[PDB]
């Protein structure tokens, strides 16, 4: 289990 | 988390347990005395105190309705959006019941309104006055707010209705850091070799988590103690190590050993390693330096006895390599009070102002956390006699001294801060500085005698594997007019002769421990080029400096009363 | 003072108005020789902020009428220091001159520094008085301090041998010989050149 | 709807200099 | 990448390991004693390390979820977004397992609020100080952050609960330069011929970053010493020459001869030739020189056997021309330690107290890359006798001579670092720079006689075709008072 | 180039030089050319803008830091190498410093033989003796 | 395959 | 001459330009020997500012032509420190020497707006003080 801000940012600008 | 999990602040404890319980527990008292209590209040110290955790306390402890705010937590990005959140969090607080505010580093929302250069910052500080106070203000409601810098509020704010009270939750004493001590130690398993009383005295600045902190090391060191003789034990860990593990007091003075106070992290110094039997001679000024130093610290009661402060600071003047820097870093060593170790030019700066400023916060740093020593080395750097020079810098050096001088003796609170001073040009420095209630104390250190120089070698040899049959007698008979420096490099130039002689010995040896020690021979071809350090110059001159301070004892007499 | 472009200015002018708002008030400048300080000569360099702000501050002194009473209480070690126009009438008249005690001026200083000090009753203080004839009051502190300081390590000493017999206050003041001893180390403070210079400055006024 | 923006440039310091008098 | 990768840190490694595992691993020691763990960890040091490479390690190794944030990387335009975006990370971290936040280049994002002029980065650093330890606090989440500068971060963030402690990746020695050689040469196909011994002996300053420098160099030596004679073969790149590639020791040696640490970068000499054979004479001072710069480095056993710190300065003075810079070139060429060579008066600026900043700059570079050599050229220009001047430049001289005394003798760590000073004109020399401790030997190097004289015009012919019947003595006798020079 | 990803809000230099890197990144094998480097590495410490110390931790932080890399080079150039962040003269950010100076009279006949290839000279006109005249002339 | 930051810019 | 950055020639210059500029106007040049104090030889830094200063004001009041109407007004109680060179024709020769009655309306000026005793008189004043001037 790994995460970045930058990946949680755009998953969030997904939605 | 009760209000008993708080220590050394029992008087800012009750300030604010009256204003939070008494008019939401006895309302009806505050009924007959006719007028209305305060319902606002700031919290404000150094980091690290305990205002989170009162905020807290108060919380778990008081029945009525909590309402907590972050600081930056109200601001947000749509338009006349952060005024709408602080409305719908004083609207939710005052309908349901009486309630507490809490609001957390609230330095972040009040900029003052004058500095600030922002838009929705100066309407959210508006915001916050109108709800504190106004049509409608508030109805049994009471506001708590934190932070740590207090003057970087609105002055609006700090008015009479809306924040009327200011509790000042600051460093503790020596019987607040023993109620932390045994706050935090409750908990834990201890051996019975643990003494808290002596613990909290060698404490000397260390405010509230600082206390946690070392509670949390001196247990860590338990658990790395009683480790290496077990294994990692991957699936289980077993239980006869689990029980009886116990919190030695030496854990807790090796705890103590490698940390210090969280306000000195940025002036943490080197660990030097010397001690009082590493400085040879001086026994006199050794002494006078441990009394004046330690009696302050240690004997409060007979100053306040005989009802006056003591003597603060000292200045070491002497010729260059006699032991004016080696007894300050025994002090820093020794001495248990903390050290500050300030250079001389390092305070100042290309900028306007930041030479000044450097040296207030090096002085806020002393006066926080005392008892302190401040050394200032080569004092003569930045204490020079003011308005000597017709071309300078806009009169920053001026400044500077201007500076020192209001910081060490002023409006201040009078704390436990001594200062030492290092210079071997005594002349330069500006006769202000020197005038009792500053620089008190003016040690002349001299060259060493006959038998002082005997004390400096053996001193310096304490460590160092010697041949039985020398003396070091004839040596010190023979320099007559050397310094410690001077003796220093005597001991070099043998020990580099014995390495020599070690080296040609393995290169003989591989080519087909041969000295353990030093011969007489290394001290007889070693000494052949040695000289004095200070010429007879500059020793009339400091001769002549001391008879003139010694100019005062004329006119004199037995003075019998 | 502070580095940024105004700053120094609006942080008089903030002090200022502080001092008019809770008028009366008593501002007090303390070694006025860093605010005050002469321009007269050349430019380092410096940026000229010095200038700004001793403008600053004789147009904010100027400016109070009879309202809003406020007096300013100056400070200077170095008399010869201070710019002139803060010393020019209707901005900063009175110029007191604080002299080295006298004899009397000594005893009075004494005693007023051993208020709350336990003494022994059959001591006098007219003798320090009559030998220090060119101290200063910081003088007198430190000859106090360090007997003090005997008092204190005599009682310490007492206190140790009676715990290592152990195995009720054998010193309640300063006693004679720990005054006699602690002038010992007693210098004086101000040098003659500074007296002489002071005596320059007050006689050519 | 509208939104807000927040914006943080520099500012302006003072630098003091040497000089050396004949 | 575990953490059998970060050698020459064993001792930050553990500490680091204890709070990253033993509270994950074995939860049962805590709750018997009764305390609970740190929670808190900055590491700091020079750039270069192993920081970032230990949260990496760290990150590949724990079973625990991982939360990366770079420095620069929350802040945005919306006005209320940046503290949104930290709340949003922790929330994240926090919500579904005990998780590890790691943040880089954290001095960035934490400008003391005091200093610091903006608006979003007081909220921002406001948000991170209440939501690390605020009501409510952290659950599991242990926090880890790396910095090139510490003293730059607010002293609020400083504390226990919120930075417990603060971790010192510093510079390696020689055993843990040899431990990062061994690890960067683990995968790479070596020669027989090469050992990393002596490869970790001559490495002095390098911060465990050159290594991998150097170890690349090397094999970037090998690449195209064996592809310059072989074909390109641009079509296709034949397998006989893969097979039998290898690195020898000479390529090893060619690479550590053509680099430096990357601390001394900006202060690279350029590259002088001379040597001890240039220099004729002076047998007795360059016996002296070579003793006093590597002794205390080859052999510090002994030195710590006898219980006696070496001797550093030294200073030479004489008539002009007679070899003084001479011997300093050469010392800077073939002596196995770093070198700094300043000028004399190179080191002056208009700027209050710059001059200042420039000599503690130089002595702690000087102290980083450890041992060093620094060469004050013609100390009389940068160290006068204090007081001298009636007409003051603003006082400035007597405070950079204050800064010397202070940085060669005061409050520091006795580092191996020697100074060489020369100058022709002694008597204009502070004599507090002259003590032993600061500038300990003072040595005369006067005008040669007769055979030195010879030696000189021997050593200066090295290089130069003659007559067979040529014979120098007649030169040397006749000459009887020059110099070097002449 | 330098000066061109500085930008008006705060907090978008950064995201411009994420999107630079990421387009990079994005597709294939990349060069990336940053022509006066200087101007967005103040040092860090000599410096007193907020923005200039964040766009040269971001460097930094896409420069070299966890996940890195993917398969890119990066080059700079500069006229003031000593005015750069130290931090960002080390091996993995920028290892490989390459002195780009003056020619010598070889190279400064090699430049004119190459300027002097397009258009038409006379029959008495040489190079070699024009170029062993020039001496400081660079490029 | 070639690109420049403001092309990028004015782009997006 | 505090002005600073050459005040020497920089703040009496740009004086003598916004007199010049408004002209006719009066320079009331308050304490001349201060300014002047016969340069002369000083062989200091001190001495070079006032030969500089003195300089100045040569440079900047001999320049004055028919053109702008100027009018210099000095005044020193010790004429000895004067300069010479100023005092020379042509530039500044006018020389104006400066009682009782002088006292008395000085001090019947000066209780004006005072609520002075109706039984009192100011000559007794003026006639005990001879010596005396406005200030005392
Ligand atoms: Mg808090
Ligand atoms: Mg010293
Ligand atoms: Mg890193
Ligand atoms: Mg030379």
């Amino acid at each position: 289990r790994f995460m970045s801000f930058s990946d949680m940012v755009r998953g969030q600008a997904d939605d | 988390v009760g209000y008993d999990d708080i220590g050394g602040c029992r008087k800012q404890m009750a300030q604010i347990r009256e204003m939070v319980e008494l008019p939401l527990r006895h309302p009806q008292l505050f009924k007959a005395i006719g007028i209305k209590p305060p319902r606002g209040v700031l919290m404000y110290g150094p980091p690290g105190t305990g205002k989170t955790l009162m905020a807290r306390a108060v919380a778990n402890e008081t029945g009525a309705f909590f309402f907590l705010i972050n600081g930056p937590e109200v601001m947000s990005k749509m338009a006349g959006e952060s005024e709408s959140n602080l409305r719908k969090a004083f609207e939710e607080a005052e309908k349901n019941a009486p309630a507490i505010i809490f609001i957390d580093e609230i330095d972040s929302i009040a900029p003052k309104r004058d500095k600030t250069n922002g838009e929705v910052e100066r309407r959210v500080v508006s915001q916050l006055l109108t709800l504190m106070d106004g049509m409608k203000a508030r109805s049994n409601v009471v506001v708590i707010a934190a932070t740590n810098r207090p003057n970087s509020i609105d002055p609006a704010l700090r008015r009479f209705g809306r924040f009327d009270r200011e509790v000042d939750i600051g460093i503790p004493d020596a019987t607040g850091r023993l109620e932390v001590l045994r706050i935090h130690t409750k908990n834990m398993k201890l051996a019975d070799d643990v003494d808290l009383e002596a613990l909290a005295a060698e404490t000397h600045g260390y405010v509230g988590a600082d206390i946690a902190s070392l509670c949390s090391e001196a247990a860590m060191q338990q658990i790395r103690e009683k480790m290496d003789l077990i294994d990692l034990d991957e699936d289980e860990i077993d239980a006869e190590v689990l029980d009886s593990l116990g919190v030695t007091m030496d854990n807790f003075r090796f705890a103590l050993g490698n940390s210090n106070p969280s306000a000195l992290r940025e002036t943490v110094v080197e660990s030097v390693n010397v001690t009082w039997d590493d400085v040879g001679g001086l026994d006199e000024i050794k002494e006078e330096l441990k009394e004046t130093v330690e009696y302050p610290v240690l004997h409060p009661d007979q100053y306040t006895k005989f009802g006056l402060s003591p003597s603060k600071g000292v200045l070491f003047y002497g010729p260059p390599g006699t032991g004016k820097t080696l007894l300050a870093k025994a002090v820093a060593t020794e001495v248990s009070a903390n050290f500050i170790s300030v250079k001389g030019p390092e305070l100042l700066s290309m900028w306007y102002g930041e030479s000044e400023s450097n040296i207030r916060d090096i002085f806020d740093k002393a006066r926080a956390a005392a008892p302190t020593v401040v050394f200032l080395d080569e004092l003569d750097s930045i204490a020079k006699a003011r308005g000597g020079s017709l071309g300078d810098a806009g009169g920053a050096s001026d400044r500077v001294v201007n500076q020192l001088l209001t910081e060490m003796d002023g409006m201040n609170a009078k704390k436990n801060v001594f200062v030492i001073g290092a210079t071997n040009r005594p002349d330069q420095i500006d006769p202000a500085i020197l005038r009792p209630g500053r620089l008190d104390q003016l040690i002349y250190v001299p060259l060493p005698d006959e038998n002082a120089r005997l004390s400096i070698l053996n001193a310096q040899l304490r460590k160092t594997p010697l041949e039985p049959g020398l003396e070091l007698t004839a040596i010190a008979k023979a320099t007559q007019g050397f310094s410690g420096a001077d003796l220093l490099y005597i001991v070099q130039r043998a020990a580099k002769y014995a390495i020599k002689d070690s080296i040609e010995a393995h290169r003989q040896h591989e080519a087909e421990d041969p000295v353990p020690y030093i011969t007489k021979e290394h001290f007889a071809e070693a000494m052949k080029t040695a000289k004095r350090s200070v010429s007879d110059a500059e020793l009339r001159r400091y001769e002549a400096y001391s008879q003139q301070m010694k100019a005062s004892r004329g006119q004199f007499s037995n003075f019998n009363f | 003072l502070s580095m940024w472009y105004g700053e120094s200015e609006s942080n008089i002018r903030d002090i200022f108005d502080k001092a008019r708002a809770a008028a009366p008030t008593v501002v007090f400048l303390d070694e006025l020789d860093s605010i005050a300080k002469a321009r007269g000569g050349s430019l380092g360099d410096a940026g000229g902020a010095s200038d700004r702000v001793v403008n600053q501050l004789l147009t904010e002194m100027d400016g109070m009428n009879a309202k809003k009473n406020v007096f300013v209480i100056g400070a200077t070690n170095r008399p010869d220091q201070i710019d002139p126009a803060i010393l020019r009438p209707g901005r900063l008249d009175q110029l007191i001159y604080v002299p080295l005690p006298d004899e009397n001026a000594r005893l009075s200083i004494l005693n007023a520094q051993l208020r709350k000090t336990p003494l022994e009753p059959g001591l006098e203080l007219t003798a320090i008085a009559k030998a220090t004839q060119g101290f200063s009051g910081a003088d007198l502190l430190y000859i106090v301090q360090r007997a003090a300081k005997y008092a204190i390590k005599d009682s310490i000493e007492a206190h140790r041998q009676h715990e290592a017999e152990k195995e009720v206050d054998p010193v309640p003041y300063i006693t004679k010989e720990h005054f006699a001893e602690a002038m010992k180390t007693a210098k004086r403070s101000v040098s003659d050149a500074e007296l002489r210079r002071y005596e320059a400055y007050s006689q050519q006024m | 709807a509208a939104a807000a923006a927040a914006a943080a440039a520099a500012a302006a310091a003072v630098a003091v200099a040497v000089a050396v008098a004949a």
